[PDB]
């Protein structure tokens, strides 16, 4: 079973914006679905509901006449139109369904980040934190990337594709002064591994298209 | 209109001991068909929503028994049995008897392990950076308990002020450990009108305070 | 969820 949405990003107020959840691994039409918010350091809300029959929808009131929710059965797809959005409506969006055989809701998307702002977008610019000396006294080093002022969130970091996972922190982004976000992603590896592995961070930042995949060597 | 309280906000408890989570709503969740939908569910560092009891008290699929669930009317409780590091996160509980639904604050559930100092590493701003204009240097903190951390970074014996920032991480929900990045940031200029640069780490798995520092220039 | 039934 997966939920997956797509469709979030940087908007002004008064903007509109379209979100996607393209639904798998069940029988879509058979299931009520909703969408539930979840601004950032904060608790959920409930958005908007839709039934499997009729098409019968229901809004908070937060939302009543400005988002329409919808679905497309035949691309087991669910959808959120969302008008005159203000700066309020900040926040994850994400696709839950209705389990109707357990009278609750059972799974949650991975969410799809909405910002209201009048801010601009700026992709980031990612730094090697290199690996000195010595780090420890026992055998142990650690090496990592800057990803420095950037708007709006999220940004991800992986190493080595995906490949290195152990040992790896990637921090929550700190909202700078400038209204800018930075981050750093560093991982602890053995030292004896510098001289041979190579570390590369691997940065995503979709909302302004930008792609660095950057080789972090020691001195 | 149905509110939902719970408490308390934040519970750090030692694990293989038990925990308890009050969830109490404003009107009764008896619904007139004579079943009470009372919901909790588990959102753990970095991830989506998972479900752990619908009705009050049944368990959803591959939850462990430890988990329990109680209560009737407009009183319900949470327990876990013996805690363990996988359950380090924040629960909500909400109900599906009213219309529109509603969930609780949210209960941050901290786990306290054994005290574990935390290791230090400084980092030297890159050559990137350096031409770009402005100069990071971070400080590490790894893998360290309890939460509590002091950082202040010093250039050349001088205590700085207003040009760091830092970031946590949640507790990892393998180790129960925190770790901690702090960024002083200067411009190339400010950077190169001094020579030694050290963050000084106070924390209570210390045995005395810890500076880790550079000379700049072969930084 | 109470909109699914009723």
């Amino acid at each position: 079973v997966q939920l997956l949405e797509s469709g979030g990003g940087l908007v002004q107020p008064g903007g509109s914006l379209r979100l996607s959840c393209a639904a798998s691994g069940f029988t879509f039409s058979n299931y009520g679905m909703s969408w539930v918010r979840q601004a950032p350091g904060k608790g959920l809300e409930w958005v908007a509901s839709i039934r499997s029959g009729g098409g019968r929808t229901y809004y908070s009131d937060n939302v009543k006449g400005r988002f329409t929710i919808s679905r497309d059965n035949a691309k087991n797809s669910l959808y959120l139109q969302m008008n005159s959005l203000r700066a309020e409506d900040t926040a994850l969006y994400y696709c839950v369904r209705y389990d109707h055989y357990s009278g609750s809701s059972d799974y949650w998307g991975q969410g799809t980040l909405v910002t209201v702002s009048s801010a601009s977008t700026k992709g980031p610019s990612v730094f090697p934190l290199a690996p000195s000396s010595k780090s420890t006294s026992g055998g142990t080093a650690a090496l990592g990337c800057l990803v420095k002022d950037y708007f709006p969130q999220p940004v991800t970091v992986s190493w080595n594709s995906g490949a290195l996972t152990s040992g790896v922190h990637t921090f929550p982004a700190v909202l700078q002064s400038s209204g800018l976000y930075s981050l750093s992603s560093v991982v602890t590896v053995p030292s004896s591994s510098l001289g041979t592995q190579t570390y590369i961070c691997n940065v995503n930042h979709k909302p302004s298209n930008t792609k660095v995949d950057k080789k972090v060597e020691p001195k | 209109y149905v509110v939902m309280t719970q408490s308390p906000l934040s519970l750090p408890v030692t694990p293989g001991e038990p925990a308890s989570i009050s969830c109490k709503s404003s009107q009764s969740l008896l619904d007139s068909d004579g079943k009470t939908y009372l919901n909790w569910l588990l959102q753990k560092p970095g991830q989506s929503p998972q479900r752990l009891i619908y009705l009050v008290s049944k368990l959803d699929s591959g939850v462990p028994d430890r988990f329990s669930g109680s209560g009737s009317g407009t009183d319900f409780t949470l327990k876990i049995s013996r805690v363990e590091a996988e359950d380090v996160g924040v629960y909500y509980c909400w109900q599906g008897t009213h219309f529109p639904r509603t969930f609780g604050q949210g209960t941050k559930v901290e786990i306290k392990r054994t005290v574990a100092a935390p290791s230090v590493f400084i980092f030297p701003p890159s050559d990137e950076q350096l031409k770009s204009g402005t100069a990071s240097v971070v400080c590490l903190l790894n893998n360290f308990y309890p939460r509590e951390a002091k950082v202040q970074w010093k250039v050349d014996n001088a205590l700085q002020s207003g040009n760091s920032q830092e970031s946590v991480t949640e507790q990892d929900s393998k180790d129960s450990t925190y770790s901690l990045s702090s960024t002083l940031t200067l411009s190339k200029a400010d950077y190169e009108k001094h020579k030694v640069y050290a963050c000084e780490v106070t924390h209570q798995g210390l045995s005395s305070p810890v500076t880790k520092s550079f000379n700049r220039g072969e930084c | 969820d109470a909109e699914f039934r009723h």
